[PDB]
DNA sequence: CTGGAGAATCCCGGTGCCGAGGCCGCTCAATTGGTCGTAGACAGCTCTAGCACCGCTTAAACGCACGTACGCGCTGTCCCCCGCGTTTTAACCGCCAAGGGGATTACTCCCTAGTCTCCAGGCACGTGTCACATATATACATCCTGT
């Protein structure tokens, strides 16, 4: 499938204009996509173990808030 | 209580202030 | 209609090295010092301590910021020093001895 | 009427004296959200 | 009775990490000495 | 009823004693309700930790407090101490 | 013709999205990448439409983060422009790495 | 006829968070001020918390709490970001800063 | 009387002893030993009890457990230990 | 009655089940323990000290140490790639450092 | 007790820098050095100071530091017993 | 001797012994002097204070180990100041 | 520094949509009232450490002196990101009408687990010591750095 190109220069260059950087290289969207797919495998692979577990189907927002909290970046708003 | 930290009231004190000044330049 | 009094003592103590050095041509170690007369934590009220010195030191100006307050400190000659006690209050004027 | 739809903050806030929509054959559904759009138009009269 | 292995479970290969190129001569060089070696076994 | 139970009672409660006429967001309203289930199981979880420390087997208040005092910066501990104790207080005279 | 000096434009990004708080990344394509990641761990796994949510917002903030992070070590190297040696060492410092 | 809650001049739930406690596994034994205890913290970071968010959205010519302000109070103190260090509100944004070597002029 | 504390020292020994028949080991690294299995106890103990208490659930189980295991040892780690755990189930049950 | 046989021993472990269970059913890990939760924690448990007590005997001997010593734990814990990321967060008292010089700092 | 942070000297850093792969050190950096060990040493000794008053103990034990860099994220092995 | 050569040769030196770098003596009032505004008169054991002297030892090699990376980031060889903050403040130490 | 254009911001006032709060009505759950073991607290008391001192020894910290090596600074060179206009892909509807996959929930029931006994090996703390390796010694090997 390899989707991972979805998260686009421009989407990255807003994210980083977020973020307050004012320059970016141009090597920097082929870093920030490997950067981004690995913290996303992490939480999603922790969410599915979350799922599997309690022998539900479908990933809730309550496993990945639960899976977000493991890694320790903890959010705000979604029941959790 | 209105028994909060002395920074976080004289906050509150500013806030005020800063709205009746955004006031008195608006209005 | 409140005066509060707050005892203290400030001095220097100097030890003779029996003979002159030879690297800096000092004759004494002196301690230079402010503490309490009572037994009592000035560091409740005080905020730091500056004593300025001669200007023969690459700096004169040294500050301490814990009681029994205090420098220690090597020299031949005699001279007055400046001991500034500031208070924990900015509100409050420093002492001047 | 397609870009009607996503600019129509624009157009409600007007008193339009006559709505005019040409081959309205295009307002079949009522539950369309274009028909929506349409209906909270303020005007005085209307024209199919 | 028991299988009378599992308390003791000493390979256990889940982790096995393989010795290989310069260690292979290592072993080589240890049989070679060995081979050349004396008295005491 | 029951089903899910949360905060939002006491999170409007409160916030109508700080600021009378401020309201708040559902979503806002949301997310101080899961800010309170972060402290409540960081304070009871370090309060736990804590009787199993001291070898009791019982969370009193003073567990809890000391709980407080590990996870507060200064002033918040200070203040939120002295909450803690004084509703304490006041609940034991009644 | 008119156009901004190279730094302009980049300024008024900086402010309308550091003041704006809502996601940018496309939804759609997130989605999908998604479920391309969870391919891997278990085999059709429905994902509830605001699990997605969660993710999207816990990835947008860790990506935002990472770029304040690598936005100072750009600064480090007397570099205003950012590249991958200040998220490299950003992240090195983070304990990331 | 009394709410435990009431018995310390609160508005949060001393009855609830009793059960909270000796139902989670953290100890065998919730005294009777232990809950008493917590119940009062959590309200007062809740006052403490909301003040700052409200009249935060009220700076921003509002009259209702929104969870961008939520992240300005939160991110503005300096003891409740220690608190908050790794919690991301979400829909929060981020905090209006431009770093000195980036700005011009 | 006595004061006796409690610690992980013979079981160490033990294992050691077996996966390492000539070498020995030393009272401080025993210590370290020590205080690694404590660690990881505790790791695996809590992430089962909130494995548990998510699924609105009054018991800690083996099958939280090996949850556990995968949510904390990485990936390798994880398979040997899941493994390990789930083979000594199965010989435990079987009567032997 | 019959001779009585232990935990560690039916299942085949060294860690003490009987320890293990016992720190949980009174350490409010849970509210009812069942029957294979110390099983498995005990296995692993000691799986990773087996695994950890590996690595540090090997650098040991590289050593030509005959004895652990804390530096056989703090160079082996960060030289496997999976034993440091597990603990990664852990200081290992009197183990030392590992002696990675940046490759910058050398001579030119 | 007083001026106690001047007993981490100048060598006393140099050799910790050695240890991690610093090469050469420059002259302010050693009261750098001395303000973040201070900060994190009172960190520390504050929070095992609040096992110990709780406990009611006068001596403030092993476990108490232990379990104080357990809070800051500083587990360390070979003080567990 | 080339200035860094003596330097190097410490490098390899200190990065492969265990022992404490700090003495005891000096570092254990300072440990009792940070005590003593928390509560007169506490006492230590003795395995206490090496503990918190391995827990100060550590989180200062580490922080030398990440200080160094951002002087080689500006192409130093030389820690500065502003490498300690930098690497403390991306550690979240005084953001 | 002023000019003068040309774009961006930036509050004022306006206009509807829809979330935020308003109330109502029962379900869950916190209160009340009371008996029953007991948590831990507090009053001794054993007995380790902790603390505090003092001496002798010497590593080590430290100050100084002297180059060398490395650090902010300048400038020039060249390219690679910024700004912005055009071509292309993504992505919403309307058009098309509902099955079904799966969380949500209970009612039985049998199996697992607490509780609570009485035994019996096995884990701790001694004791009895044996011996890795720390410290010491020397030549061999790099491993420099000044010529």
């Amino acid at each position: 499938r390899d989707n991972i190109q979805g998260i686009t220069k421009p989407a990255i260059r807003r994210l980083a204009r977020r973020g307050g950087v004012k320059r970016i290289s141009g090597l920097i969207y082929e870093e920030t996509r490997g950067v981004l797919k690995v913290f996303l495998e992490n939480v999603i692979r922790d969410a599915v173990t979350y799922t599997e577990h309690a022998k539900r189907k479908t990933v809730t927002a309550m496993d990945v808030v639960y899976a977000l909290k493991r890694q320790g970046r903890t959010l705000y708003g979604f029941g959790g | 209580r209105k028994s909060m930290r002395q920074s976080t009231a004289e906050h509150t004190r500013q806030t005020f202030l800063r709205v009746q000044e955004r006031q008195g330049q608006s209005r | 209609g409140v005066t509060i009094v707050k005892p203290i003592v400030y001095g220097n103590v100097a030890r003779y090295f029996g003979k002159k050095r030879e690297e800096d041509g000092h004759t004494h170690q002196w301690t230079v010092y402010v503490k309490p007369y009572r037994n009592e934590d000035m560091s409740a009220y005080v905020k730091k301590i500056q004593f300025k010195l001669h200007e023969s030191y690459g700096n004169p100006l040294r500050v301490v910021t814990k009681p029994p307050y205090e420098i220690t400190e090597t020299g031949w000659g005699e001279f007055e020093i400046i001991i500034k006690i500031f208070f924990i209050d900015p509100n409050e004027r420093p002492v001047t001895l | 009427y397609k870009l009607v739809l996503q600019d129509h903050q624009a157009f409600r806030r007007k008193n339009w004296r006559y709505l005019i929509l040409d081959e309205a054959q295009n307002i079949k559904n009522f539950k369309s959200q274009r028909w929506q759009s349409l209906l909270n138009f303020n005007s005085q009269r209307r024209l199919l | 009775m028991v299988e009378k292995k599992t308390s003791v479970r000493s390979q256990d290969p889940g982790q096995r990490r393989v010795l290989d190129r310069a260690a292979r001569q290592r072993r080589i060089n240890r049989q070679l000495e060995a081979l050349e070696n004396d008295n005491f076994q | 009823r029951s089903r899910k139970e949360s905060y939002s009672v006491y999170v409007y409660k409160v916030l109508k004693q700080v600021h009378p006429d401020t309201g708040i967001s559902s979503k806002a309203m949301g997310i101080m309700n899961s800010f309170v289930n972060d402290i409540f199981e960081r304070i009871a979880g370090e309060a736990s930790r804590l009787a199993h420390y001291n070898k009791r087997s019982t969370i009193t208040s003073r567990e809890i407090q000391t709980a407080v005092r590990l996870l507060l910066p200064g002033e918040l501990a200070k203040h939120a101490v002295s909450e803690g104790t004084k509703a304490v207080t006041k609940y034991t005279s009644s | 013709p008119h156009r901004y000096r190279p730094g302009t434009v980049a300024l008024r990004e900086i402010r309308r999205y550091q003041k704006s708080t809502e996601l940018l990344i496309r939804k759609l394509p997130f989605q999908r990448l998604v479920r391309e990641i969870a391919q891997d761990f278990k085999t059709d796994l429905r994902f509830q439409s605001s699990a997605v949510m969660a993710l999207q917002e816990a990835c947008e903030a860790y990506l935002v983060g990472l770029f304040e992070d690598t936005n100072l070590c750009a600064i480090h190297a007397k570099r205003v422009t950012i590249m991958p040696k200040d998220i490299q060492l950003a992240r090195r410092i983070r304990g990331e790495r | 006829a009394k709410s435990r809650s009431s018995r310390a001049g609160l508005q949060f739930p001393v009855g609830r968070v009793h059960r909270l406690l000796r139902k989670g596994n953290y100890a065998e034994r919730v005294g009777a001020g232990a809950p008493v205890y917590l119940a009062a913290v959590l309200e007062y970071l809740t006052a403490e918390i909301l003040e700052l968010a409200g009249n935060a959205a009220r700076d921003n010519k509002k009259t209702r709490i929104i969870p961008r302000h939520l992240q300005l109070a939160i991110r503005n103190d300096e003891e409740l970001n220690k608190l908050l260090g790794r919690v991301t509100i979400a829909q929060g944004g981020v905090l209006p800063n431009i770093q000195a070597v980036l700005l011009p002029k």
